């Protein structure tokens, strides 16, 4: 079952866990293995898991698509996401969901080796990113809500960047620091 | 009513979720113990008793999530929120291993009246 | 190629004077026959066979040393012991650890004060042993 | 001899097929590569 | 995982994954101990479609 | 009812003898119950340092009292629990839950505060000086209570700074207008910057309560005349009951008090 | 709201199967009574089930004629020492 | 002994010393009730183990 749900996690939607279009990834249905609080927790963390989904289809949507060469390259940044600016957001974001990987490989192997582990252990162990990826979801929807472009994209962020949560504070940082280094590029070949 | 069966359900309180024969009672603000008769009045009290820090709990967790999300506490609210989830965090780390020993001890078939056996 | 099997306690208790004192169980003839004194007249029937209470103090002990995480891991591995089964008087192998455990605060170099409380343990003298 | 027993080494190995005893199981290759003996055998 | 190596190795004709016009597809009888059919099927899917470009 | 003990209805078919051993046992529950009620209501930060840390070691010691409890409930389970045996082995704890339900119903009546508090608590440390076991408890529990007070006394005796939010030490502050101090013949800044509480004068410190009184007021006049005074002798001070090490810490602190301010005089 | 989704949309899916049973049901017994089978909805419901687990449709269909006639040899049979 | 203790555990009149001294008494009495118990315990064990276990623990 932990196979199952870390590739919910992982972005396989099962027969357990079924992805809603609407509602994102959720559980399928009732499990008669399962204690129903016992699926009530599953489901609060796959709350968690529908928002990492979603931002994976985000991922998708901004950086694993190729570019419509629309010949005036500044509006391919408004209705698509579109610009270097873009795509140093998707890179920040996908560098950001790189630990979340690598804690959930981890989490994987550790139930793997004791069999006496339950999911109360991976609640508690994945708790730090039930915290962190809501706040940065809220972020990015809002980068693409106000379809900012260019380096104006660059000044939500910093905005957005000076958010109270420490773990969202140390991932902001990241993004920023990354689209500034593509800023600092820009600048290097005017100068 | 098995003892077990409590047991889940205080680890469901203890993640604030209602177990199957202890529901939060609206009503009371608190969790309340299905009014099925084989509960005995001694294992009704020490239920009520877990059923108080699960609320608190529950109620706790609610407050965090509620105000994590609103900006406008500003980052002295953020950090508040922040440092809850943290003790939260530790508190859940607790009933996770809590809960792995009754699984295990689920999981081992042999009623062991050992010491270790969750009362 | 070794099975476990039940050696005789001159056996173990030469082994563990030898590994001890670092020397070969005739220089340590001394202390091999005073252990062997002591040792050889005591059977714990007062030792209350329950792990609950030996883990209760490791608990306090870890609070005491400042190491709440370290007492949290120290639950998990307690879980995770009896999970397996290889052990059967666990009691009296956390007793022994804890009564020979050294506190790496005594982090720090000396522990505040010893003011034993009467909190203790069961006394299992009430069975005719 | 349990201690002399204890200086035993298992196989890291485990798979989700497998729970009761993940002390490794030997995949046991196969379509040549299990050397020369299975492909003589195989001839 | 051996097979998934193979495609993605270039191996035509795999027991699996099955090319049907030029697009690897997946057995449908497939189903594995730790996965459920329909969460290898998509993660298989994945693969398979990295496998079609390749 | 009311700030009763707990008492218990025993079904009227019960044997005799279980029933007059029930009632000879019960008194260990009730004083639990009362130390319970005692700890939730002194348990509010109104109550100040003193009783916050009383509840906080009664709550330790509950602790140990629901430890004991469990190893009760283990050896039941086991069957191996007679009622002879649960007497013998509550013997010892009822006569320390009696002791502290007796201590706990005396600090509620007599409404002790701060010094009132620790002089309740020496008074009780000699009432049983007798039973090794509660003179042990009483220690622990007179340790436990002086931390508050001793960090109070150290930071008033080191640095004449009243940090007491409860006004639980011996020396009360008074608002004397630092304008008339000089100007006015009361002695307004000798009189009302350092006043003695005589109820929260702690029994064990009332022989050395002028010399704190003097020291607290040196330093304070030191601070008023500009000189920072950093303590050499600052010290922890823990509560002893053989030996007033503590008293010697405090007459140590006031020469060295009384020697800087006669330096800064002269 | 994160803990609802499992058990909501497990009543969810039942009730859609329990609507499309009904569904099936209904469509097949409009084609018996078109084609005059005289089949009842808890026989229909057994062959059903028994195509569904793979009985081969000519033995199922020659059982269930010959079951016919045996019950009506039986009722004759009944009525004549009636 | 019993009448006695609870008579003179009420007096605080009794000071200090007497005090002590009923202290001691009834830890001696703490002593002889546990060994009461033991004997109890063990007579008990006779009676449940239903065997005539000719046992010292058999009451007799």
């Amino acid at each position: 079952m932990i196979h199952e749900l870390l590739l919910a996690l992982s972005g396989y939607p099962g027969s357990i866990f079924t992805w809603n279009k609407r509602s994102g990834l959720q559980v399928s249905q009732d499990f008669p293995f399962l204690h129903p609080s016992e699926t009530s927790v599953l489901n609060r963390l796959c709350r968690l898991g529908t928002d990492y989904i979603r931002f994976t289809e985000f991922i998708e949507q901004y950086t694993g698509h190729v570019q419509q060469q629309d010949h005036h390259p500044s509006q391919q940044g408004q209705g698509g996401l579109h610009g270097i600016y873009l795509r140093a957001f998707c890179t920040g974001l996908d560098s950001v969901l790189q630990p979340y990987r690598q804690a959930l490989l981890d989490l994987e192997q550790e139930f793997l080796g004791d069999p006496h582990l339950s999911i109360s252990h991976v609640n508690y162990f994945l708790d730090q990113f039930q915290l962190l990826f809501p706040s940065v979801m809220v972020v990015v929807e809002q980068i693409k809500s106000q379809k900012i472009h260019g380096c104006q994209i660059l000044e939500t962020v910093y905005k957005h960047s000076c958010g109270g949560l420490p773990p969202v504070r140390s991932a902001l940082e990241k993004i920023l620091a990354v689209c500034h280094g593509v800023m600092y590029k820009q600048l290097s070949a005017w100068m | 009513i098995t003892e077990a069966a409590l047991v889940r359900d205080i680890l469901y309180v203890f993640q604030g979720i209602d177990g199957k024969n202890i529901k939060m009672n609206n009503t009371e603000n608190c969790y309340k113990v299905e009014g099925k008769a084989n509960l005995s009045r001694s294992l009704r009290d020490t239920a009520v008793r877990l059923s108080e820090l699960g609320w608190l709990h529950n109620k706790i967790r609610r407050y965090t999530d509620q105000r994590s999300l609103d900006r406008s506490f500003g980052l002295v609210g953020q950090s508040f929120c922040a440092a809850l989830h943290q003790e939260l965090r530790e508190y859940y780390r607790l009933l996770s291993v809590l809960h792995s020993q009754l699984q295990l001890e689920d999981d081992q078939g042999v009623n062991l009246g050992l010491e270790s056996s969750l009362t | 190629m070794a099975t476990p099997d039940q050696k005789s306690p001159n056996v173990l208790l030469q082994n563990l004077c030898c590994r001890i004192l670092g020397r070969s169980e005739a220089d340590v003839a001394q202390q091999f026959q005073y252990a062997v004194r002591v040792i050889g007249s005591n059977f714990a029937p007062t030792v209350e066979r329950d792990e609950f209470l030996v883990a209760e103090k490791i608990k306090k002990e870890l609070i005491r040393q400042r190491r709440e995480a370290d007492a949290a891991l120290f639950s998990e591995l307690h879980r995770k012991l009896h999970s397996q089964g290889v052990l059967k008087n666990k009691w009296s192998i956390l007793y022994l650890l804890l009564s020979l455990s050294e506190d790496p605060r005594r982090q720090p170099s000396k522990v505040s004060s010893y003011a034993t409380l009467f909190a203790q343990a069961l006394p299992r003298d009430a069975h005719s042993t | 001899l349990w201690e002399a027993a204890l200086t035993y080494e298992a196989s890291k190995r485990r798979c989700w097929e497998r729970v009761g005893c993940p002390p490794g199981h030997r995949e046991e290759p196969y379509l040549t590569e299990a050397g020369r003996d299975a492909f003589d055998k195989f001839c | 995982i051996r097979e998934t190596l193979w495609l993605l190795s270039g191996v035509k004709k795999l027991f699996i994954f099955q090319l049907i016009d030029g697009k690897v597809t997946v057995r449908n009888n497939i189903i594995v101990t730790h996965l459920t059919h329909s969460c290898l099927r998509s993660v298989l899917e994945q693969i398979a479609a990295y496998g079609q470009v390749v | 009812a009311g700030r009763q003990s707990r008492t218990f209805l025993v079904d009227p078919n019960l044997d005799l003898s279980i029933r007059e051993l029930v009632h000879r046992i019960l008194p260990v529950a009730a004083s639990y119950s009362a130390v319970t009620r005692f700890i939730e209501e002194k348990s509010s930060f109104e109550y100040g340092q003193v009783n916050h840390a009383l509840a906080a070691a009664m709550r330790t010691l509950v602790k140990e009292h629901l430890i004991l409890v469990s190893q009760l409930e283990q050896l039941h389970r086991q069957g191996l629990l007679s009622l002879q045996k649960l007497w013998f082995y509550i013997q010892p704890a009822m006569r320390t839950m009696d002791i502290l339900a007796s201590l706990a119903t005396s600090v509620d009546k007599g409404e002790c505060l701060g010094g009132s508090t620790l002089s309740l608590l020496h008074d009780r440390s000699f009432s049983y000086t007798g039973d090794s076991q509660a003179q042990e408890l009483c220690l622990y529990l007179t340790k436990a209570a002086s931390a508050p007070y001793f960090e109070v006394l150290e930071k008033w005796i080191y640095r004449g700074i009243i940090h007491d939010p409860y006004s639980e030490f011996m020396v009360e502050e008074h608002e004397l207008r630092k304008e008339r101090i000089q100007e006015d013949y009361n002695d307004k800044y000798w009189d009302q910057r350092y006043t003695i509480v005589q109820q929260q004068i702690p029994s064990f410190l009332q022989k050395m309560a002028d010399k704190i009184l003097s020291t607290g007021k040196y330093l304070n006049v030191v601070r008023e005349c500009g000189h920072d005074v950093t303590c050499p002798v600052a010290k922890e001070i823990i509560y002893t009951l053989k030996e007033r090490a503590y008293v010697e810490q405090i007459e140590k602190a006031f020469n060295y008090a009384s020697k800087v301010l006669l330096d800064f005089l002269m | 709201m994160a803990s609802s989704s499992g058990a909501g949309a497990a009543a969810a899916a039942a009730a859609a199967n329990l609507n499309a049973v009904r569904e099936t049901m209904d469509v097949l017994l409009e084609i018996s009574r078109i084609l005059n089978t005289g089949l009842d909805m808890e026989t229909l419901s057994i062959c059903v089930r028994l195509c569904e687990q793979g009985i081969n449709p000519e033995a199922l269909s020659s059982v269930i004629k010959e079951l016919r006639k045996a019950t009506e040899a039986l009722k004759a049979a009944e009525n004549m020492t009636s």
